[PDB]
Order: C-alpha cells, then sequence, then structure tokens
RNA sequence: GCAGUGGUGGCCGAGUGGUUAAGGCGUCGGACUUGAAAUCCGAUUCGCUCUGCGAGCGUGGGUUCGAAUCCCACCCACUGCGC
C-alpha cells in the first residue's frame, strides 16, 4: 500500500539533504519568478515594510516584489545552503534591503536572526507542503513570535484534488494527501479545514481562506487540466 | 537469489522473516545468520577497498600533474608536497594493502554468495506448510472420472500397438533408450501440432530453442543439485562448457537476459518447444517403465515474463494453470489439481500447482503439468529489469517469470493410451483427428499381444 | 559432377537471400542464440516454427503413404555401436560427446541413419519382408559449421536441425538394390516438385564419396536470391558395406558349407528442415512476404495459410 | 577448423595514455511560471558508511604513476580459406 514506514523515516531525516541536492542538480533554472505576488495579496501593494520570506528558495518570490517596491526590507529563510548561496550570488542582491540566513523552520528558532514582533508580513508560498504534516505547527509557532501583533501571514500552496496530486502513481504515496517526488522532496495537499485548524491551534486568526482554481494547457499535446491551489491570509490577534 | 537488502536491517530489511520462510520450507535457518554476518563484514571490506582505491587514484593524479608541470592518512594537499619518488614509495604500500583487501573481499563475496544461493524464495501464503507430500498436498479441483479402471497399463499398450522398441533402444542408447515408431510417432506429432496451435491462438509465441546451453548462462537459470547431477555435459573438439537442457524454460529464460524491458508489452508469452534430456530415471514399479520416465523426450512449455506490480503475476499464474487445464479437458483426460507443500518447492518457486492425471490402467495419479510462479528470484539473477529507465533514487525493479509445462509428449501419450483403450485398439481423441494421417483418424489397432499375457 | 536432369527454372533471380528473409519475417534470433548456445546457436520463432512443423508433417505423410514406417530415434548412441556405423574421421571432426555422471561414452547422432542402421544389428532377416523402409525423424548435431560467405549464414549451416531420412534394407539379389535406389531418389524428387522448388540431380564424382557409398546422387536446389545451387538431398547406396559390419544377414537359415549373404542398405535425406525452409523462402518471396507453398497450406495454422508477412526491414 | 579486420553506455556515435565516457536519439518523471507550456527542468550501468567516492568501454589478464586508448588470451561477428 503506502510507502514503507522505514522509507518515510529516511525521507523525514533527509529533507534538507533532498532539497539541497535539488538545487545542485537543477540550479536556479527549475522554478520561475512569481510576478503575480503583488497583485494577489492586498498587502505588498505599493512605508518601510519589513518582510520575512520563509523558504526563500533561490529567490523567485522576493526578488520580483523587491525590485518592484523599493522601500521593503526582507528577511530570507531557507534550510538549504545551496539556495542561500544562489540568493547571495544574485546580482540583484544588496545587504541594505535583504538579510538572508539559513534556518530550519522546525528545529531552529527565528529569534536568533530577526527581532521579536518586528516583521509586518511573512509569506508562505509553496513552502509548507514540503514540511511533514506533524511538524507544521512547529513552523507556525516559530514564526508566531516574530510577527507584529497586528501583522499577518500570507499563504499559497497546493490544495486538495489538484492535478499534480492525481498524476502521482500509487507507489509515491506516504499517506492521506501526502506524496513524495522522484527527487525525494514531498508534497502535502491541504484542505481548508486542515489549514484552518492548524493555524488556530497555534494562536492565529483566520481572515480569508479559499481555493483558487486555474488550468494548465499544452497546445501541442492539446492537454488542458484543472489546478486547485489554496490561498489564504491569517492575522495575529491584536489584543 | 533474494534481494540482499532483505537482510540488511539498517535498510528496510528483516532477516527474521527470512528465518521464518527458511523454516517453513524445512530448510536450514542459521544460513540466514551466516549470510548476515558475511554481508556485514563484506560491507566494511568494500568501504575500505574503495578508500584505498581513492588514495591510489589521488596519488596517480598528483604524479601526473607534477610531471606535466615539469617538476594512510594522506590528503590531497598532503601529497602535493612530495617529490615523485616519495609518492611512488607511498603507491607501493597502497598496492600491498589493496591486494590483501582484494583477497579478503573476494573470499567474503564467494562465501556470501554460496550462502545466498541456498535460501529459497518467499512463499505465497496459499502454500500448505508441511514436509509430507503424500499426506498434506492439497487437492484443489477435480475434473472427470478419476476412479474408473481399465485393463492394460501404458507399459503393455505401447507394445500392443507396435509403437515402441525398448530392447533395441537400450542396445543403441543404453538403459531407458527407446525407439518410438509407427502410430506413436504420428500421435506424438499430433500432440505437438495441437498444443502449438492452442498456445498460438492464446497469444503465445512458438519458439524452438537451442538444446546446448553454455555453462556461464546455465548457472544463472539452474540450481546447484540439478547443475551437478541432473545435466548432461556436451564436449566438442577442443576442451566443452555446454550442458544439454533439461527443459526449454532454461534457454527461454536466458532469451531476455540483461535487458530493460518496456512495461508496455511486458506480459511476453513464449510456447517453448524442444527435446529435454534428464539424467535421473528411477523406476518405482512396473507402471513407471515404458516411455513414462525416459532420458529424452519432447516437451511444450509455457513461459511468461510479467509485470511485478498489481498482483499481475498471480493472475497470470491462474491463467497459465487454466490454459493447461483446458488443454487436458479438450483431450478428455481426468485429473486433479494439487497444491504442493512447502518442503517440496524448489528454491525459486513461491507456489507450485501440479496437474495429476488419472491413469485408469495403472490405478494411479501421475503428474503431467507443473506450474510455478518464481517471482523475481530468477529475473534478479538474470538482470531483466521492468522499465527502460532507471529512476533517480529508487532501486531497479525486476520482472516476474512464470513457467508451466503444457505437454510432455511421452507422458501425455501414456495418459491417452490408458484412457482411450478399447478391446480392439486405442480410440483417437476427437481433438487430434485433424492431425492424424488418413487411416489413423478413428482407431489405432492392436497388432501384438500383451507382454504380460 | 555429372548433372543428370533439370527441373523447373534454375536461372530466375529474386531480391533477397534467406539470410535477410528469416529476419524480415521475424523468425530468427541469432545474436541471443549465440549468447545462449555459442557460435551459430539460434532460436527459431513464430512463423518459422509453424513452417518447420508443416514441413515435417508433409514429409511424414508423403513417406507414410509410400510404405515407410516413421521412427523417432534416440539422439545419442553408445560408442561401441556408433563405431560400426560411422568412420574415424567423423568422430573427432563431427561427433559431440555426452558425459553423464562418474565419467558412459555416448555420442550425439549426426543423422538418424546411424540409429536406424543399428536397429537390426545382429539379425537374420526373412527374405519375404526385405524391402524394409523406415522414415527416420530426429534432431542431428554437427560440429562443422564453417562459413563461405553471407549466403551460407542464417539457418543454413547450423549445429542443430531436424531431418527426415529415408532408410531402406533391401535384398542383395537381382539388382533390386539399384531399383530401390532409383525409387528413393524419385521419391525425393517428387517431394520437391510438389513444393515447387527447382533443382537438378547431380551424380557425385568418385573422389568425393564416403567409404560406404558405391554411388551417390545429390539433389541441388536453385536459390534465386543467392544465385546458387545448394544441396538439399543426398541419396546413397552402401550395398553390404555396413550390413556385414553390423551383421544383418539376408536369409533366416544358413547353408552348410556356404557363407551368409548380407542385406543391402540405402539411405537418402528426405527433408532437412532448415535448408528446405531457406529454399522455400528464397523461391516464394514476394514484395509483401513469402507465399505459402500450395502443399503446406493444410498443415499451417489459420492466418498463415496464404502469406507469411514481412514485419521487419532487411539488414 | 585457419589468417586478417573488428567489438563503446537502452541505441547511434565521438574518443587523441591524464573525460565530466562528448554529442545526439529513445525512455522516464517533476513543474510552484499571471511575462504559464504548440513547453521548460532534469534523470537515465553497478557498488558503498551516498551533496562524494569506487568499479565498469565483448570477457579476462598484462605494460604504465595513470588505459576506453598499448599488449596478450579467450569468446563472438564480418571478409577470405579448409571442410
Ligand atoms: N522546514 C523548512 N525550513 C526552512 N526551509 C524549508 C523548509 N522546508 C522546505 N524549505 C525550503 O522551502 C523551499 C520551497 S521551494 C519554494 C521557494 C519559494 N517559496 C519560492 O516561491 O520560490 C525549498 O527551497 C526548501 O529549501
Ligand atoms: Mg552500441
Ligand atoms: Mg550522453
Ligand atoms: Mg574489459
Amino acid at each position: 500500500t503506502l510507502v514503507s514506514d522505514f522509507k518515510q523515516q529516511k525521507l523525514e531525516q533527509e529533507a534538507q539533504k533532498n532539497w539541497d541536492l535539488f538545487y545542485k542538480r537543477n540550479s536556479t533554472n527549475f522554478f520561475k519568478d512569481r510576478h503575480w505576488t503583488t497583485r494577489e495579496f492586498e498587502e505588498l501593494r505599493s512605508q518601510k515594510l519589513t518582510m520575512l520570506e520563509a523558504g526563500c528558495g533561490v529567490g523567485n518570490c522576493l526578488f520580483p516584489l523587491l525590485e518592484e517596491d523599493p522601500n521593503i526590507f526582507a528577511y530570507a529563510c531557507d534550510f538549504s545552503p545551496r539556495a542561500i548561496e544562489y540568493v547571495k550570488q544574485n546580482p540583484l542582491y544588496d545587504t541594505e534591503r535583504c538579510k538572508v540566513f539559513q534556518c530550519d523552520l522546525t528545529k531552529d528558532d527565528l529569534l536568533d536572526h530577526v527581532p521579536p514582533e518586528s516583521v509586518d508580513v511573512v509569506m508562505l508560498i509553496f513552502v509548507l507542503s514540503a514540511v511533514h504534516p506533524d511538524k507544521m505547527h512547529l513552523v507556525l509557532q516559530n514564526i508566531y513570535k516574530v510577527l507584529k501583533p497586528g501583522k499577518s501571514v500570507l499563504f499559497r500552496d497546493y490544495g486538495l484534488y489538484d492535478h499534480a496530486m492525481l498524476r502521482f502513481k500509487a507507489s509515491s504515496k506516504l499517506g492521506e494527501n501526502f506524496y513524495v517526488r522522484q527527487d525525494g522532496t514531498r508534497s502535502y495537499f491541504f484542505t481548508d479545514d486542515f489549514l484552518a485548524q492548524l493555524f488556530m491551534d497555534t494562536g492565529y486568526e483566520e481572515v480569508v481562506n479559499e481555493y483558487v482554481f486555474r488550468e494548465t494547457v499544452n497546445k501541442k499535446e492539446g492537454l488542458c487540466v484543472p489546478r486547485v491551489f489554496l490561498q489564504s491570509k491569517f492575522l495575529k490577534p491584536p489584543k | 537469489v533474494l534481494d540482499l537488502d532483505l537482510f540488511r536491517v539498517d535498510k528496510g530489511g528483516d532477516p527474521a522473516l527470512i528465518r521464518e520462510t527458511q523454516e517453513k520450507r524445512f530448510k536450514d535457518p542459521g544460513l540466514v545468520d551466516q549470510l548476515v554476518k558475511a554481508d556485514s563484514e563484506w560491507r566494511r571490506c568494500r568501504f575500505r577497498a574503495d578508500n584505498l582505491n581513492k588514495l591510489k587514484n589521488l596519488c596517480s593524479k598528483t604524479i601526473g600533474e607534477k610531471m606535466k608541470k615539469k617538476e594512510d592518512d594522506l590528503t590531497a594537499d598532503a601529497l602535493a608536497n612530495l617529490k615523485v619518488s616519495q609518492i611512488k614509495k607511498v603507491r607501493l604500500l597502497i598496492d600491498e594493502a589493496i591486494l590483501k583487501c582484494d583477497a579478503e573481499r573476494i573470499k567474503l563475496e564467494a562465501e556470501r554468495f554460496e550462502n545466498l544461493r541456498e535460501i529459497g524464495n518467499l512463499l505465497h501464503p496459499s502454500v500448505p506448510i508441511s514436509n509430507d507430500e503424500d499426506v498434506d498436498n492439497k487437492v484443489e479441483r477435480i475434473w472427470g472420472d478419476c476412479t474408473v479402471r481399465k485393463k492394460y497399463s501404458h507399459v503393455d499398450l505401447v507394445v500392443m500397438v507396435d509403437g515402441f522398441e525398448g530392447e533395441k533402444g537400450a542396445v543403441v542408447a543404453g538403459s531407458r533408450g527407446y525407439f518410438l515408431k509407427g502410430v506413436l510417432v504420428f500421435l506424438e506429432q499430433a500432440l505437438i501440432q495441437y498444443a502449438l496451435r492452442t498456445l498460438g491462438s492464446r497469444g503465445y509465441i512458438p519458439i524452438y530453442t537451442p538444446f546446448f546451453m553454455r555453462k556461464e548462462v546455465m548457472q544463472e537459470v539452474a540450481q546447484l543439485s540439478q547443475f551437478d547431477e541432473e545435466l548432461y555435459k556436451v564436449i566438442g573438439k577442443g576442451s566443452d562448457e555446454k550442458y544439454l537442457i533439461a527443459t526449454s524454460e532454461q534457454p527461454i529464460a536466458a532469451l531476455h537476459r540483461d535487458e530493460w524491458l518496456r512495461p508496455e508489452d511486458l506480459p511476453i508469452k513464449y510456447a517453448g518447444l524442444s527435446t529435454c534430456f534428464r539424467q535421473e530415471v528411477g523406476s518405482h514399479g512396473r507402471d513407471t517403465r515404458g516411455i513414462f520416465r525416459v532420458h529424452q523426450f519432447e516437451k511444450i512449455e509455457q513461459f511468461v515474463y510479467s509485470s511485478p506490480h498489481d498482483n499481475k503475476s498471480w493472475e497470470m499464474f491462474e491463467e497459465m494453470i487454466t490454459t493447461a487445464e483446458e488443454f487436458y479437458q479438450s483431450l478428455g483426460i481426468p485429473y486433479h489439481i494439487v497444491n504442493i507443500v512447502s518442503g517440496s518447492l524448489n528454491h525459486a518457486a513461491s507456489k507450485k500447482l501440479d496437474l495429476e492425471a488419472w491413469f485408469p490402467g495403472s490405478g494411479a495419479f501421475r503428474e503431467l503439468v507443473s506450474c510455478s510462479n518464481c517471482t523475481d528470484y530468477q529475473a534478479r539473477r538474470l538482470r531483466i529489469r521492468y522499465g527502460q529507465t532507471k529512476k533517480m533514487m529508487d532501486k531497479v525493479e525486476f520482472v516476474h517469470m512464470l513457467n508451466a509445462t503444457m505437454c510432455a509428449t511421452t507422458r501425455t501419450i501414456c495418459a491417452i493410451l490408458e484412457n482411450y483403450q478399447t478391446e480392439k485398439g486405442i480410440t483417437v481423441p476427437e481433438k487430434l483427428k485433424e492431425f492424424m494421417p488418413p487411416g489413423l483418424q478413428e482407431l489405432i489397432p492392436f497388432v501384438k499381444p500383451a507382454p504380460i499375457e | 559432377n555429372k548433372v543428370e536432369r533439370i527441373w523447373g527454372d534454375c536461372t530466375v533471380r529474386k531480391k533477397y537471400s534467406h539470410v535477410d528473409l528469416v529476419v524480415m519475417v521475424d523468425g530468427f534470433e541469432g545474436e541471443k542464440g549465440a549468447v545462449v548456445a555459442g557460435s551459430r546457436g539460434y532460436f527459431l520463432k513464430g512463423v518459422l516454427v509453424f513452417l518447420e512443423q508443416a514441413l515435417i508433417q508433409y514429409a511424414l505423410r508423403t513417406l507414410g503413404s509410400r510404405g515407410y514406417i516413421p521412427i523417432y530415434t534416440p539422439f545419442f548412441m553408445r560408442k561401441e555401436v556408433m563405431q560400426e556405423v560411422a568412420q574415424l574421421s567423423q568422430f573427432d571432426e563431427e561427433l559431440y560427446k555426452v558425459i553423464g555422471k562418474g565419467s558412459d561414452e555416448k555420442y550425439l547422432i549426426a543423422t538418424s541413419e546411424q540409429p536406424i542402421a543399428a536397429l537390426h544389428r545382429d539379425e537374420w532377416l526373412r527374405p519375404e519382408d526385405l524391402p524394409i523402409k523406415y522414415a527416420g525423424l530426429s534432431t542431428c548435431f554437427r560440429q562443422e559449421v564453417g562459413s563461405h560467405g553471407r549466403d551460407t549464414r542464417g539457418i543454413f549451416r547450423v549445429h542443430q536441425f531436424e531431418k527426415i531420412e529415408q532408410f531402406v534394407y533391401s535384398s542383395p539379389h537381382d539388382n533390386k538394390s539399384w531399383e530401390m535406389f532409383e525409387e528413393m531418389i524419385t521419391t525425393a524428387e517428387e517431394f520437391y516438385q510438389s513444393l515447387g522448388i527447382p533443382y537438378h540431380i547431380v551424380n557425385i564424382v568418385s573422389g568425393s564419396l564416403n567409404h560406404a557409398a558405391s554411388k551417390k546422387l545429390d539433389l541441388e536446389a536453385w536459390f534465386p536470391g543467392s544465385g546458387a545451387f545448394r544441396e538439399l538431398v543426398s541419396c546413397s547406396n552402401c550395398t553390404d558395406y555396413q550390413a556385414r559390419r553390423l551383421r544383418i544377414r539376408y536369409g533366416q537359415t544358413k547353408k552348410m558349407m556356404d557363407k551368409v549373404e548380407f542385406v543391402h542398405m540405402l539411405n537418402a535425406t528426405m527433408c532437412a528442415t532448415t535448408r528446405t525452409i531457406c529454399a522455400i523462402l528464397e523461391n516464394y518471396q514476394t514484395e509483401k512476404g513469402i507465399t505459402v507453398p500450395e502443399k503446406l497450406k493444410e498443415f499451417m495454422p489459420p492466418g498463415l495459410q496464404e502469406l507469411i508477412p514481412f514485419v521487419k526491414p532487411a539488414p
């Protein structure tokens, strides 16, 4: 049935290694820059807005919004050293606007690099699906302490019944809505209820949490397919 | 052989399960423990040999660089501070260490392998756990009337039709040699035509195999005991490593040897046709003589390479036994199906079914068909991979290989003779009348008296 | 070599030789066969197994209608018996040796004439039953497979092949042996005329005769894709050369003060299946496949009774 | 059976004593792109204590610090012979 229970333990203990070898084999050429960020969230629109990018990758999510709006300071978090080195070697990088640092969002703590209750917006774009479902609230609590008590957290990631979930063969299933790719990285497909009751258990307040529907079409192969991402915004209670 | 990672417990393995299986087969446990210790030692020896090889490589690279620029806790920078003569002095120590480690590693490899080749395949949970074949062999199905009695046994019937020459055969070939002649050559050919046509209509590819297999290839498809005392050895001019095949399943298994088979077209079905040469012929009474147990005979075999996923090889197993059943039902021969006990399976089989035909003139059940599912035990040895592409991290998967006798001609002739005898001759089965000459399409007449009478 | 008679058109030429045709119909596996068995080993598969079986059926029925008794022989023979039917040249050069357990001395047969000859050794045959005719069916094993160009590769010269033989024990009196010799070569000729294979009959020169033969006729078929005559049938009259070595005696009673007479023995190939398949493929090739000879259609499976289709390109 | 030329990875095909076994072709998966893809990014022999190191160019050996490259044997092909 599911993947061997021994193998799932090897996947959990080698999560950082699997993401590091991904950046080794694929360099910065796999993912593409996300220019839809500023438009999608009512924040990030056009003073000194300090931001934390949890799971920054090689950029692709902060460099666009950072060359767009020129009064944003950014913290960058990633547990893979290769991704950090790629972010630093980017020609668009300057220390006066970015502060990149490695931090395993489940084991390490964010206060060792960012000041408490300082960040006004933190982004979770396709980062939480790579974390084991039983260590996600760890990440939510780790980022709960650096958020300004009126600030918020922005989240887009895979949702239930997306096509990518359906392409996976049965030999790639770790559990309910929990799969693994050929390269070792994993994918959890969230539901609105699961994410809601995962954010509520760590002290957040739901604002918007609803699915976003798209489609993928390759004209040459004439392939058009449905896609289901879950977008949301949670807010830290004022008082 | 089994997958070595089934014994590594640091991987996802479990040698306790191999111990349980080795007990259920009534073989020697503790072979598993010898294997585990030999393998755990071989892994450390391999690590050390790789490290010695790395040091030798690094010495050679440094020497080459020193030369082209016109000049064992060693490091890269450490060697970069030596004259060429000193690095060669170090290379000599590396050589000695490498040689002794290589001897130790070859010994450990041979020992681990001779322990591994004597551990049997995992058992299907349907196998009856026992060691008494006569008592616990489970009868699954019965077809026809398996209690009727008739006058003559095949040992008399082959002579009353004048189709058998035993004494002259033993003069020519020796114990058990025989000439088949007259009406029984036509009947054997009719059986071959009928079986090939049936299997071809089912989708099997008829294939006529070579009868000499080389030793290098026969080792990978045979067992120790068989390869030792059951196979004839052929010798030409020179010397001679060739062995007469004991079944067509052996060359057909080596047909896709060392290949990456596309999953599409994976259920390849082969109807092998060859002459088989078996050296063991023991007589347990009179009704096992004649042409029943002989040294040479033609056999038609089913052979299927299958996908290892989705329980497909077990559905294929049922399909193959069903094909043989329908063959013998169209021939009108009564039989029962028996599930063989754990202690009687060979090492490769996870399960084995046998079709045992009722011999009314002998009053016995005799095995005609033998259908086995050997899973990936042999494909791993022959390196017959299931996909064309190897994945990034996953290990290579192997195909399952099933085989099943369709028709051994001598034994089936004996069954037909015993079941179709009348007082005037042998009635020809309705499905074989197409393939018989005119005049031999209704009856094979008795032309000699019974040797017992 | 004296050519005695022609039949058919022995000058027409066609596109491919058998070496390409056996691959175009997908009935030959030479590389994997050489991996399994070694030089010249081969798997025969698919449509070519059905065609070989059809040839065996047709040959056996043809010979059975003529009064021959089909006989399936042992494939190895004790050395003490093989010496009396073969020569020394054959054992080293052409006979494989079979080894059992305990190190027996058996040899794989090179032709079914060898076991059939030993079927009546040390016997006194009744003159009344003497035209004793047998249609041997067996697998033959030869060591010499030396090649002489591309057109001799494929399944033409192999180590293992099925062969149907004519073997006759005859009276040694009244020129009956030579009448039977003519009858045997005529049976083979009619077999190949009914298949539509053009040939000429050749009288082999005395230099290239084996020791037993007192006369030999070969039937050499025309190969239109190869452009050559190839031997398909060999007919030989050995008179009493082997009968007295095997002590097969003509009368059942011996006269006082009068030496015994031995029978006459004649052998003739009826059909070596690989070579005959090569000849059929080369003579019946079209642009879309091989036409099935009219006489083999009843012995072929449904779907292969008019054409053997090409399914691969020519190498 | 001799007396010549040959044998590279799933396939073709480079390879020049210091490769990363090039380039293709085939196959296989991953895709998060709002500037989505009539495509992009990769993987694709074996082994080990796996971000690396080791082995592997028909198979075995030799020479060399180092061989896929040079030598030998065997095996199997092709070209000429014997048969
Ligand atoms: N538990 C964890 N702690 C910190 N980073 C993690 C993490 N789990 C996964 N990651 C990182 O999250 C990244 C997801 S790839 C997505 C990158 C980014 N969201 C973008 O839009 O480009 C990976 O690079 C991985 O290194
Ligand atoms: Mg190649
Ligand atoms: Mg390449
Ligand atoms: Mg080599």
